[PDB]
C-alpha cells in the first residue's frame, strides 16, 4: 500500500527542515546585526536579546518537532524501500523509480540528500541536547557573549548537512566545522579562569585527530578521485593502503571520541568548561566522530585484525572505571563516566558493519541522554550550592529533596536496570562480546559494572546523604520547574525509547 | 518512645510529621481510580494468559493447540 | 541582573495595605523616617503551595482526544491492512 | 508447522472418551475480557 | 501511651506545607521556560499517540 | 420549566417509544420485506397515522441519522479517508435514514436497559471464572500502584491516609494470594501471564514482560506477603512518634512488591529486574537513617555485594541467551538437558557449559543468601529499623538464592560444581552462623547470625535434593524468624534502642506479651523436640547425602550448627526477660510509677500484639497445611516439574533401626545441652545447694519414671 506520496513527503520534509532552520537563523542574525550599531546587549527590558533567545529556542523546538515527523517518514520510506527491493523475484521486473526534484528551493551545495537511521539518530540527539544546553546557558550569556546564542543553531545546521549528504568531502568538512563554535563557547562563556588553558588543550588534542582524519581523506581522494561515497565499491585498496587508512581513521576519530590515552583534553575541558556547554559536548560532540568512523570503515574494505583497536577500547574502559573511585569532583567523575561509555560505544564499532552497529547506535543515544542528565544535575548542584566538590557538598537530599531524588534515580539508571535503553545496549554489546571473546567480555563487564560503578556511586551517595550543618544561612531551596521537567524528560526518554520500532534495532 | 518533635521550616517541602486533614477524601480519590486502572490492565493482560488443562482434561496430540515442530 | 518591569498592566497585583502601617506622628529627633510603600503580597485563599493548583480540563481533554484519535486511526489502519472498508469482527476471540 | 507429539489412534480416543476423559479445548474470551464486546464497551463508558 | 498529645493540641504536628518548586507563585516576569518544556512534553506525547501507537 | 413535568414527559415518551418498538418489531417479523408497503403507503391519511403513532421512533431515527452523519464527517476529517460510504447529499442521506426504520427491528428499549443494568451485576462472578482467570495480577497491580502513588503524593496522604490506603491494598492482595494458594499448592494450578512485548534485545528479538505463578513462585510469594502484612501492621507501632513513618511504610511496601516480582518472574529479564529492585530497595531500607553517614557505610557495603551478585546473574543470563536463543524460564528448564553435553571455549580452558552457568548462579545465590565469605554485609545490615530487618532476613532478601536454586533446579541437577559446593558451603555457613549466634550478645546480631545458619541449612537441604523439605524449612524459618524479630523489636523499643541484652533484665513483667510470644517463637525457630521446627531439621538429616568426599566435615558442621540453636535461644530468652535487672534505673522507674496503673497500661502496642498473635496463628496453620500436603502418607503436593528423585522419602516412610538409633545421638546431645544451659551455675547464689539437689532429684525421678513406664507399667 506504500505510495509515491509518502516518498515525496519524506524527501520534502527532510530537505525543507534544513531551510526552515537556515531562514530562521538568517532572519535572527539580520535583526541582531541591523538593530544595533554595536552587537552587544542593552541592559534594559527592551533589548533584542529577549527576541533572539525566543527565536533560537522556539526555532530549535519547532525544527525538532518537524524532525520527529521527518524521521518517522524516513522510517516508513526505508522499510517500504527494503520491502520493494526484497519482495519481487521475477527476473524481468526491477525496482527502478526515479524522483524529480522540487522547483521551490535549491539543493544546498548541489548535493542530493541521502538519509540513514544512524544519521537521523545523531540529528535527533543534536536537537535534544542542543535544546538542553541552550536552556542551560541563559545565566552564562550576558552582555558581551549574546552572539553565542546562535551557536546551537549553527551546530544544528552543520549536523544537518553532515548527516544529509552523500559526499565524502562535504562529510569531512561538516565534521571539521564543529571546532570553531565550541572553542569560542569555551573561551568566552566559561566562568572559570582555567577555561583559557582548557580551551587550548581541547583545540590541540582535537586538531591532532582532525589532521589524522585529513590525511586519511587525502589518501582516499588522491587514490580515488571519486567523491560520491558510493564509487568506492568499484575500487579496492591494497593491503598497505587499507591498513594505513584504518589506523589513521581510528586514531583520528578516537582523538575526538575520547579513547585511552587521549582523554586528558576531555577531562580538562569538562572540568573547566561551562556547565551548560559540557552537556552538549559530552552528549553530542563526541559522537560525530563515531558516525564518521562508522561511515568510513564500512565504506572501506579492511583486511586487518581489529584486536589492537579492541584492546585500546577495553583499556580505556578499564582505566576510566578504575579512576572513577578517586574523583571527589562530580563533574570530573561524570567526565570519566562519559569516557567509559564512549569507549564502549567505540568498541561496538570494531567489527566493521556487523550487527554490533545496532548496539553501538542505541548505546550512543542512551549515553547522550544519560550524560546530559548527569551534567545537568552537576550544573544544578554547582549553581545552587556554590561548589561541585564532595568535601564541600554533603547532605543534598535533606535540603533539596527533589535534587537528591534526581541523583538517586540517575544512579539507578546508570546502573543499567532492565527496562532502559542503557540495559538494552549493554545486553547487545555483551551478548556479542561473549561469543567474540568470552573472557574479555567477563573482564569488561566485571570492571565497568562493579569497580567503576562502585566508584561512581560512592561520591554521589556521599553527596546526597549526610547532614548539611555548614553555612545554614546560604542553603538553597529546591529545583525549579525548568530543571525538574528537564530531568523528567531525560528519564522519560531513557525509559520509553525501548518501545521504538525493533526493525532498525 | 520516639524522638522529641522539633519545628520544621514552612517553606521546605518535607514529610516530617505531616498529617492531612482531608486524608479520608484523599484516600478515597486515590484508591478507586487506581483500582479501575489496574482492572483495565488486568483485563488487557488476561488475553495473553496461559493455564494448564483441568483435572479431567487431556491434550490431544493431533489437535492444533498441541505443540507443532517446525517444517523445513 | 534582572531588568524586567515589575509594574505590569495585564492585571493588578494582589496586595494587602493594612499589615504594615507607616508612622505619621509622635516622632523623635533620633528616630529614622518611615517607609513610603507598605503593601504586602496577598495570596488567594485555598492556594496550596505544595501542588500545582491546576483546575483546568484542557490537558485532560487534549490527552483523551489524542487517545481517541489514535484508537480510530488504528482501527482504520487495521481495516486497510486487511483490505476492508471496516473491521470484520469475528464471532469468537481466543487468548493469544 | 507440523505435529510434534507422537500420533494416537481414533480407537484410543474413543477408549479415553468412554473412560471419561475430555479433550482439552481453548475457550473463547468472556464478554468482559473480550475487547470487541458490547459488555466491554459498556464497561468502558461507565 | 501514657502522655500522648492529640494532633489538634500538639503544636509541632505539621500540615502539608512548603513550595513545590523554586519558582515564585507571584512572579511578574513573562518567563516561558516552563511553558516550553510543557510544550515539548505534550508534543512528544501527541506524536507518540498519533504516529507510533498501534 | 418544572423538573416534575420534565420527568413525567420523559417517562411517557419512554413508554410510548417502547410500545412503538414492540409494535414495529412484530410488524417486521410478519412483513420481513413487505413492511414498507404499509409504513410508507402513498395515502396521506395512512402516512400521517404512521408518523403520529411512531413519532418517538421517527425522532429517534432522525437523531441517530444526524449523529451518524456528524461522526462520519469527523472520521473523514481526521483520517483523510473516503466518503460517508457513498457521496450522498445531506438531505438525501438524512431523509433516507430517517424514513428507514429497520434499525429498530431487533431493538427493544426495556431489554437494552436491562442488559446495561445486568452488565455490572456482581452475582455472575464465579469461582470457575476466578480459576480460569487469576485476579492475583489485579490485586498485585493494586498494591504496586498504591505504593507508587502514595510515594509520589505524600502531602495529600498524611500518615493516616498512607497507612489506610496501603493497608487496604495489601489486605486485598493477601486475601487473593490466600485464595489462590490452596489451588496452586495442591490442585496443580499455575498461570503464565504476559503483559506485552517489553523490549527488543537483538536484531529481531523482543522479550515480553511475563509472570509465572507456579508452585515455586507461590511458595515464596505467599510467605513474603503474609509476613509483610503483619510487618506493615506492626511498623505503625514500632516507628510510633517518628518523624518519618510514611517513608518507612512505603519502603517496606516497595521491597515487598520487588520481591514478589522477582519470585513470580516469567523470564530471566524479569528475574534480573526483580533482583536489581530488591537490591536497591534493601539499600534504601538499610540507609533509611540518611542523615548519619555511619549507616551509609553499611548501605554501601550491601550495595557493593548486591552489584557483584547482579554482575554474576547478568553474565549467567548472557551465557544462557548465547547458548539458546531464548530467555523463557520454562523453555530453558526443558532445554538445558540437550545442551548439557556442550562446553564453552574460554581464554585458555574449555569449561563445561553447565558447570560455568551453575557456578555464576551459585555465586550470586551465595552472595544474596549471605553464605560464608559473602555474609559480611548481613551483620552490618541490621542498622535498618526492626520491621525492615525482619522483612529482609525472614523470607525476602536472604532467600533469593534459594528461590534461584529451586526455580533452576534442572540446571543444577546436572552440575558437578553444584554437587560439590552446595553441601560444603551450606554446612560451613550453618556451623559458623549457629556458633556465632550462640556466642552473640545483641538481639539483632543474634537473629542475623541465626538467619545465616538457617540459610546454610537450606542450602544443605537443597543439596539433599528434596524440594518439599526445602520449602517446609523455608516456610518455618521465615515465619518464626519474622515473629522473633518483631518481639525483639518491641523489646528494643522498650529498652530505648539498646539492642544488647547485657542492659536488659527483668523485662518479663514490663512486656508480658513479648515474653510468652518470644518463648513460643524461639522454641519453634530453634529446632527443639516437640516443636513445629524439629521436623525441618529431622528431614534435613534424613535427606543428607553420604557420598561427599568431605562428608566428615559436612556432617560435623551440620551437627554443631543444629545443636547451636539451643544456646542462642536460651541466652536470648533468659537474658532479655528473666535475668537479674541489669538495665538503667530509669528504664524501670519511668514505667513503675503508680500513676500509670490503668486498664490501658502497656509498654507495647495493642495493634502490635494482635499482629504478632495473628502472624503466629497463620504461620502454624500454613505450616500444618504444608506438612499434611507433603509428609502425609497420601502425597498431595502439586507437580514440581523436576525428574530427579533422591529416594530420601524411603527413610521417612520406612526408617531402619540404624537410622532410628542414629537420630537418638543428636536427640541426646540436645538433651544434654539443655540440661547444661538449665542447671549450670556461673554465679554464686543462695540456691546453689538446692539447685544441685534438684538436679539429683530430676535424675533419679527420670530413671524411676522410665523404669515404670517401660517395665512395671
Ligand atoms: C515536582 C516534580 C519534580 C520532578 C523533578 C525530579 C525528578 C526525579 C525525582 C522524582 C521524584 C520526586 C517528584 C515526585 C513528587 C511530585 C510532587 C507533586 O508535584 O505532587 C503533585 C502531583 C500532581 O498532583 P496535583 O497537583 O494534585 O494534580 C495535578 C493536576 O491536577 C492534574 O490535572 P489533570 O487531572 O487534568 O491531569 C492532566 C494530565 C497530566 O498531564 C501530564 O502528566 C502530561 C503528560 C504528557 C505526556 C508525557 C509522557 C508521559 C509518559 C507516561 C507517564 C504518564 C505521566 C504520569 C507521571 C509519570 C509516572 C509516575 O493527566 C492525565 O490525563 C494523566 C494521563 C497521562 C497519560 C499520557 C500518555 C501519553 C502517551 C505516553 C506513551 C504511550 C503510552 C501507551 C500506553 C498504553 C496503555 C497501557 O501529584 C500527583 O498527582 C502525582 C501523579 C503521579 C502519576 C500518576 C497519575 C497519572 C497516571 C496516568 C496513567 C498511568 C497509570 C496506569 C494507566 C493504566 C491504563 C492505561
Ligand atoms: C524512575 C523515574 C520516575 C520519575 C517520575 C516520578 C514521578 C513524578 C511525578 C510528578 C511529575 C509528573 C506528574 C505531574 C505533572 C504535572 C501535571 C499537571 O497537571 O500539572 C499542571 C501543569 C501546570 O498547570 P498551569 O500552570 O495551569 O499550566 C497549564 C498549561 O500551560 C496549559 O494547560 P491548559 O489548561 O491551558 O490546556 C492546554 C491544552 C489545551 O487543551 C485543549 O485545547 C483541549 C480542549 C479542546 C478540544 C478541541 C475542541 C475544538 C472545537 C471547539 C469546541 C468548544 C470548546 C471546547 C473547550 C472548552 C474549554 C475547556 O493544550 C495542550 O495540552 C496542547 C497539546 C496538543 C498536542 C497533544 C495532544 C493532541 C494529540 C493529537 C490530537 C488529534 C485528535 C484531535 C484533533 C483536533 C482537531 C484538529 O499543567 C499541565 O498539566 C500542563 C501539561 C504538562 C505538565 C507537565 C508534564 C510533565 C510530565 C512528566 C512525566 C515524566 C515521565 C517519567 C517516566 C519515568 C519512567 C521510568
Ligand atoms: C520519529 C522517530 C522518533 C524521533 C524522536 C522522538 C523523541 C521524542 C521523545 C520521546 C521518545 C520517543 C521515542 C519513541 C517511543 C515509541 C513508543 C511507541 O511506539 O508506543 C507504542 C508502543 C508499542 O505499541 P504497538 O506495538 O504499536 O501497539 C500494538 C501492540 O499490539 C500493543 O500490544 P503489546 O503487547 O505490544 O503491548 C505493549 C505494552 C502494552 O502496555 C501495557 O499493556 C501496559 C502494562 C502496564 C503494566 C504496569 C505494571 C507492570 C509492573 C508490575 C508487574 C507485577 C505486578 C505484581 C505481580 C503479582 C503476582 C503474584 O506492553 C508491554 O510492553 C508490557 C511491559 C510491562 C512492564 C512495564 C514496566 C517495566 C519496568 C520498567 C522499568 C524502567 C524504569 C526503572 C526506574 C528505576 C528507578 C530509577 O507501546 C507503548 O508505548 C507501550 C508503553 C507501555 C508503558 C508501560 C508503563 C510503564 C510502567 C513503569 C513502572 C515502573 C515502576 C518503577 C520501577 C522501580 C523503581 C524503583
Ligand atoms: C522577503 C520576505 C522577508 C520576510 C522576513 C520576515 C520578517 C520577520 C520579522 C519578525 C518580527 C518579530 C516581532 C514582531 C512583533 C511582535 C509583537 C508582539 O510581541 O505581540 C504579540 C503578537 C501576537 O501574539 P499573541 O499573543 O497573539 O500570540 C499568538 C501568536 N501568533 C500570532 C504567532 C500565533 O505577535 C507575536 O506573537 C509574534 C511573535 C514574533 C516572534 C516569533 C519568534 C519565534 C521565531 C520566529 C521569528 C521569525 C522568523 C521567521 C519564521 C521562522 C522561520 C520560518
Ligand atoms: C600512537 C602514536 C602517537 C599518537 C599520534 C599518532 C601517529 C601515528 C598515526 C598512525 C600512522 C599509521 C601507523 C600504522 C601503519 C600500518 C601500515 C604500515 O606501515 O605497515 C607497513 C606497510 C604495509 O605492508 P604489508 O606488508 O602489510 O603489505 C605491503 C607489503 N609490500 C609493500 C612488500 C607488498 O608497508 C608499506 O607500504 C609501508 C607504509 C609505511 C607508512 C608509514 C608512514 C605513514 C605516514 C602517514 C601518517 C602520518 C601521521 C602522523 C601524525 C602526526 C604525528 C605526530
Ligand atoms: C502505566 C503504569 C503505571 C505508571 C507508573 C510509573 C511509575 C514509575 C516509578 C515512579 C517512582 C516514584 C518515586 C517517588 C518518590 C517520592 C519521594 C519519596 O518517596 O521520598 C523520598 C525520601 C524523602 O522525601 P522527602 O520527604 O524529603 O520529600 C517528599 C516530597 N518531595 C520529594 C516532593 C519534596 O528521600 C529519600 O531518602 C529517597 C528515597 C527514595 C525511595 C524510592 C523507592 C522507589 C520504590 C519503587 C518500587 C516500585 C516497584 C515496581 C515493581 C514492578 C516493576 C516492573
Ligand atoms: C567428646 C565426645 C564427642 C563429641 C565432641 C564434642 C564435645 C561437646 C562439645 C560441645 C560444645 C558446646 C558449645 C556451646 C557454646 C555456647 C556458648 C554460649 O552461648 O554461652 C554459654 C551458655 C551460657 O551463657 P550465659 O549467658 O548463661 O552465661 C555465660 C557466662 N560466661 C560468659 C561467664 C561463660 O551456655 C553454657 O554455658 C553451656 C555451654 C557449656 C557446657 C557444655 C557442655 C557440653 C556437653 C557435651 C555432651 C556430649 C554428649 C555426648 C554426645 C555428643 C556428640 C553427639
Ligand atoms: C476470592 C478473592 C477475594 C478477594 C477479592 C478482592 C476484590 C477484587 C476485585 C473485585 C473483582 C474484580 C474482577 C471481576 C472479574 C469479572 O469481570 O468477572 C465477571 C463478572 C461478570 O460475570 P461473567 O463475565 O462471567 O458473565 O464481572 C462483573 O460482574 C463485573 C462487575 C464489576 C466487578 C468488580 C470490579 C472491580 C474494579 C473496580 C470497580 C470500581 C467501581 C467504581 C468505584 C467508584
Amino acid at each position: 500500500m506504500f505510495n509515491l506520496n509518502t516518498i515525496y513527503l519524506s524527501r520534502i520534509f527532510i530537505e525543507f527542515n534544513f531551510y526552515f532552520l537556515f531562514f530562521l537563523f538568517l532572519i535572527s542574525s539580520i535583526i541582531f546585526y541591523f538593530s544595533k550599531i554595536i552587537s552587544i546587549q542593552n541592559l534594559n527590558q527592551n533589548s533584542v536579546f529577549n527576541f533572539l533567545k525566543l527565536a533560537n529556542i522556539f526555532g530549535i523546538l519547532i525544527s525538532f518537532f518537524i524532525h520527529i515527523i521527518s524521521f518517522w517518514f524516513y522510517c516508513i520510506y526505508s522499510y517500504n524501500l527494503s520491502l520493494n527491493i526484497f519482495s519481487d523475484i521475477n527476473l524481468y521486473n526491477s525496482n527502478s523509480i526515479e524522483l524529480l526534484n522540487n522547483s521551490l528551493l535549491p539543493n544546498y551545495f548541489k548535493s542530493n540528500i541521502t538519509i540513514d537511521f544512524f544519521g537521523l539518530i545523531l540529528l535527533t540527539l543534536a536537537y535534544i541536547v542542543g535544546f538542553v544546553s541552550i536552556l542551560a546557558l541563559d545565566t552564562r550569556l550576558y552582555w558581551k557573549n549574546i552572539k553565542y546564542i546562535f551557536s546551537f543553531t549553527i551546530f544544528l545546521l552543520i549536523v544537518y548537512v553532515y548527516v544529509t549528504v552523500s559526499n565524502i568531502l562535504l562529510f569531512f568538512m561538516c565534521y571539521e566545522l564543529l571546532l570553531i563554535p565550541s572553542f569560542l563557547i569555551v573561551y568566552f562563556v566559561s566562568p572559570s579562569r582555567r577555561a583559557i588553558q582548557a580551551s587550548l588543550y581541547f583545540v590541540i588534542w582535537t586538531q591532532l585527530g582532525s589532521l589524522l582524519v585529513l590525511i586519511a581523506i587525502s589518501y582516499i581522494i588522491s587514490i580515488t578521485n571519486t567523491y560520491e561515497f558510493n564509487d568506492l565499491k568499484y575500487f579496492n585498496f591494497t593491503n598497505s593502503e587499507s591498513t594505513i587508512i584504518i589506523f589513521l581513521i581510528f586514531l583520528g576519530f578516537g582523538f575526538k571520541a575520547p579513547i585511552w590515552p587521549f582523554h586528558y583534553w576531555l577531562t580538562k575541558t569538562h572540568v573547566e568548561a561551562p556547565s551548560g556547554f559540557s552537556i552538549y559536548l559530552s552528549g553530542f560532540l563526541v559522537k560525530t566522530a563515531l558516525y564518521g568512523f562508522y561511515k568510513f570503515n564500512t565504506s572501506i574494505f579492511i583486511d586487518i585484525d581489529s584486536s589492537i583497536f579492541i584492546a585500546i577500547c577495553i583499556m580505556g574502559v578499564v582505566d576510566s572505571s578504575l579512576k572513577m573511585w578517586g574523583q571527589t569532583d562530580l563533574k570530573k567523575l561524570v567526565a570519566y563516566g562519559t569516557i567509559q561509555e564512549m569507549n564502549i560505544i567505540y568498541l561496538a564499532f570494531c567489527w566493521g558493519d556487523s550487527c554490533a552497529i545496532l548496539g553501538g547506535i542505541l548505546f550512543s543515544a542512551t549515553h547522550a541522554f544519560l550524560s546530559a542528565l548527569m551534567f545537568f544535575l552537576v550544573d544544578c548542584i554547582y549553581r545552587r550550592y556554590h561548589t561541585r566538590s564532595l568535601v564541600e557538598v554533603n547532605g543534598i537530599l535533606h535540603i533539596t529533596p527533589n535534587l537528591g531524588l534526581s541523583i538517586l534515580f540517575m544512579l539507578v539508571f546508570f546502573s543499567g536496570i532492565p527496562g532502559t535503553i542503557k540495559f538494552i545496549s549493554e545486553f547487545y554489546i555483551f551478548s556479542g562480546l561473549l561469543e567474540a571473546s568470552p573472557f574479555i567480555c567477563f573482564i569488561l563487564m566485571l570492571v565497568a559494572n562493579v569497580l567503576g560503578l562502585i566508584g561512581f556511586s560512592k561520591s554521589w551517595f556521599n553527596a546526597t546523604f549526610g547532614m548539611p550543618k555548614k553555612n545554614t544561612k546560604y542553603l538553597p531551596m529546591d529545583l525549579s520547574f525548568k530543571e525538574s521537567y528537564i530531568i523528567l524528560y531525560c528519564f522519560f526518554f531513557l525509559f520509553i525509547f525501548s518501545y521504538f520500532s525493533s526493525i532498525f534495532f | 518512645g520516639g524522638f522529641q518533635k522539633y519545628p520544621i521550616p514552612r517553606y521546605l517541602h518535607v514529610g516530617q510529621w505531616i498529617v492531612n486533614k482531608n486524608w479520608k477524601w484523599n484516600t478515597f480519590h486515590m484508591f478507586f481510580p487506581t483500582a479501575i486502572l489496574c482492572f483495565m490492565v488486568w483485563r488487557n493482560s488476561m488475553i495473553s494468559t496461559a493455564k494448564p488443562p483441568n483435572y479431567g482434561e487431556y491434550v490431544d496430540p493431533q489437535s492444533p493447540v498441541a505443540p507443532k515442530a517446525i517444517k523445513y | 541582573r534582572q531588568n524586567f518591569a515589575k509594574n505590569i498592566t495585564t492585571t493588578d497585583i494582589p496586595k494587602d495595605s493594612h499589615h504594615f502601617a507607616a508612622k505619621r506622628s509622635g516622632f523623635t529627633q533620633t528616630e529614622q523616617a518611615p517607609f513610603a510603600y507598605n503593601d504586602v503580597y496577598q495570596y488567594p485563599k485555598d492556594y496550596k503551595p505544595w501542588n500545582y493548583n491546576y483546575k483546568g480540563n484542557g490537558v485532560l481533554l487534549a490527552l483523551f482526544l489524542g487517545s481517541a484519535f489514535s484508537l480510530v486511526a488504528y482501527e482504520r489502519s487495521y481495516a486497510s491492512k486487511t483490505g476492508r472498508y471496516q473491521r470484520k469482527v469475528q464471532q469468537n476471540y481466543y487468548q493469544i | 508447522m507440523q505435529n510434534a507429539y507422537p500420533e494416537i489412534t481414533d480407537q484410543h480416543r474413543e477408549f479415553l472418551k468412554k473412560q471419561g476423559l475430555k479433550v482439552y479445548e481453548p475457550k473463547p474470551l468472556p464478554d468482559q475480557i473480550n475487547p470487541f464486546s458490547k459488555t466491554y464497551w459498556i464497561t468502558n463508558a461507565f | 501511651d501514657a502522655y500522648y498529645h492529640d494532633d489538634t493540641h500538639e503544636g509541632l504536628m505539621n500540615e502539608p506545607h512548603g513550595y513545590l518548586t523554586m519558582d515564585d507563585p507571584m512572579d511578574l516576569r513573562p518567563n516561558y521556560e516552563k511553558s516550553a518544556l510543557e510544550l515539548l512534553f505534550l508534543v512528544s506525547g501527541g506524536a507518540i499517540l498519533a504516529l507510533m501507537l498501534g | 420549566f418544572n423538573s416534575i413535568l420534565f420527568l413525567l414527559f420523559f417517562i411517557v415518551n419512554l413508554y410510548w417509544f417502547n410500545s412503538g418498538l414492540i409494535f414495529f418489531n412484530s410488524v417486521y417479523k410478519i412483513h420481513h420485506d413487505a413492511w414498507t408497503l404499509i409504513f410508507q403507503t402513498d395515502s396521506i391519511l395512512n402516512k400521517l397515522k404512521i408518523y403520529f403513532f411512531l413519532l418517538p421512533l421517527y425522532i429517534s431515527s432522525f437523531i441517530h441519522s444526524i449523529s451518524t452523519w456528524y461522526y462520519n464527517y469527523i472520521l473523514n476529517f481526521l483520517l483523510f479517508s473516503e466518503n460517508l460510504n457513498t457521496n450522498t447529499n445531506f438531505v438525501d442521506y438524512i431523509t433516507y435514514n430517517t424514513l428507514l426504520l429497520s434499525k429498530f427491528e431487533d431493538f427493544n428499549l426495556f431489554v437494552y436497559i436491562k442488559t446495561l443494568l445486568i452488565t455490572f451485576d456482581i452475582r455472575q462472578i464465579n469461582l470457575d471464572f476466578l480459576n480460569e482467570y487469576p485476579i492475583i495480577l489485579l490485586t498485585g497491580l493494586l498494591f504496586l500502584f498504591t505504593t507508587i502513588f502514595s510515594l509520589i503524593c505524600l502531602s495529600y496522604l498524611g500518615l493516616y491516609g498512607v497507612f489506610i490506603l496501603n493497608l487496604a491494598s495489601i489486605l486485598l492482595f493477601w486475601l487473593s494470594m490466600l485464595y489462590y494458594f490452596n489451588l496452586i499448592v495442591s490442585e496443580n494450578y499455575y498461570y503464565y501471564i504476559s503483559l506485552g512485548k517489553w523490549m527488543y534485545l537483538s536484531n529481531g528479538f523482543r522479550v515480553s514482560f511475563d509472570l509465572l505463578i507456579d508452585l515455586t513462585s507461590i511458595s515464596f510469594s505467599f510467605l513474603t506477603l503474609t509476613i509483610g502484612v503483619f510487618v506493615y501492621i506492626y511498623t505503625f507501632s514500632y516507628f510510633r512518634y517518628e518523624p518519618l513513618v510514611e517513608r518507612l511504610i512505603l519502603f517496606l511496601n516497595s521491597f515487598m512488591i520487588s520481591m514478589i516480582l522477582l519470585v513470580s518472574s516469567g523470564n530471566f529479564i524479569v528475574l534480573f529486574l526483580g533482583w536489581e529492585l530488591i537490591g536497591l530497595t534493601s539499600f534504601f531500607l538499610i540507609n533509611f537513617w540518611s542523615t548519619r553517614v555511619g549507616t551509609l557505610k553499611a548501605a554501601f557495603k550491601a550495595f557493593s555485594f548486591n552489584k557483584l551478585s547482579d554482575l554474576f546473574l547478568f553474565f549467567a543470563i548472557l551465557i544462557i541467551f548465547s547458548t539458546t536463543y531464548n530467555l523463557d524460564i520454562l523453555s530453558f528448564n526443558n532445554q538445558i538437558y540437550l545442551y548439557e553435553s556442550y562446553n564453552i571455549d574460554m581464554f585458555y580452558w574449555s569449561i563445561n557449559l553447565i558447570e560455568i552457568i551453575s557456578f555464576f548462579f551459585i555465586s550470586c545465590a551465595f552472595i544474596k543468601s549471605a553464605q560464608f565469605g559473602a555474609h559480611i554485609w548481613l551483620p552490618d545490615s541490621m542498622e535498618a529499623p526492626v520491621p525492615a530487618s525482619a522483612l529482609i532476613h525472614s523470607a525476602t532478601l536472604v532467600s533469593a538464592g534459594i528461590y534461584l536454586l529451586l526455580r533452576l533446579s534442572p540446571l543444577f541437577e546436572l552440575s558437578k560444581y553444584a554437587y560439590f559446593i552446595l553441601p560444603l558451603i551450606g554446612s560451613v555457613t550453618a556451623f559458623y552462623g549457629g556458633l556465632v549466634s550462640a556466642f552473640q550478645s545483641d538481639t539483632k546480631k543474634t537473629l542475623a547470625y541465626s538467619t545465616i545458619s538457617h540459610c546454610g541449612f537450606l542450602m544443605v537441604s537443597y543439596s539433599t535434593g528434596v524440594l518439599e523439605f526445602v520449602i517446609l524449612y523455608l516456610y518455618v524459618h521465615g515465619f518464626f524468624k519474622a515473629a522473633t524479630f518483631l518481639c525483639v523489636g518491641n523489646v528494643n523499643r522498650f529498652n530505648r534502642n539498646i539492642q544488647d541484652f547485657k542492659r536488659m533484665g527483668g523485662f518479663y513483667k514490663y512486656l508480658p506479651f513479648e515474653c510468652l510470644a518470644s518463648f513460643v517463637c524461639m522454641i519453634n525457630l530453634s529446632g527443639l523436640p516437640l516443636t513445629l521446627g524439629f521436623y525441618i531439621k529431622h528431614l534435613l538429616f534424613i535427606g543428607l547425602v553420604e557420598s561427599y568426599t568431605l562428608y566428615p566435615l559436612i556432617f560435623s558442621s551440620l551437627i554443631l550448627g543444629a545443636i547451636a540453636g539451643v544456646f542462642y535461644s536460651y541466652r536470648l530468652f533468659y537474658s532479655i526477660f528473666f535475668d537479674t535487672k541489669k538495665g538503667k534505673k530509669a528504664i524501670y522507674l519511668q514505667a513503675s510509677r503508680i500513676i500509670l496503673n490503668s486498664k490501658f497500661y502497656s509498654n507495647t502496642s495493642l495493634a502490635s500484639n494482635l499482629s504478632i498473635t495473628f502472624l503466629v496463628l497463620i504461620s502454624y496453620t500454613v505450616i500444618l497445611y504444608l506438612y499434611c500436603t507433603t509428609l502425609n502418607n497420601y502425597y498431595s503436593l502439586s507437580d514440581l516439574k523436576s525428574i530427579y528423585i533422591n529416594n530420601a522419602y524411603s527413610y521417612f516412610y520406612k526408617p531402619d533401626y540404624n537410622f532410628l538409633n542414629a537420630v537418638s545421638i543428636l536427640n541426646w546431645f540436645v538433651i544434654i545441652l539443655l540440661i547444661s544451659v538449665i542447671y549450670l551455675n556461673w554465679r554464686w547464689s543462695y540456691y546453689y545447694t538446692k539447685s544441685i539437689d534438684s538436679l539429683s532429684k530430676f535424675i533419679l525421678f527420670s530413671f524411676f519414671f522410665f523404669i515404670f513406664s517401660k517395665y512395671i507399667l
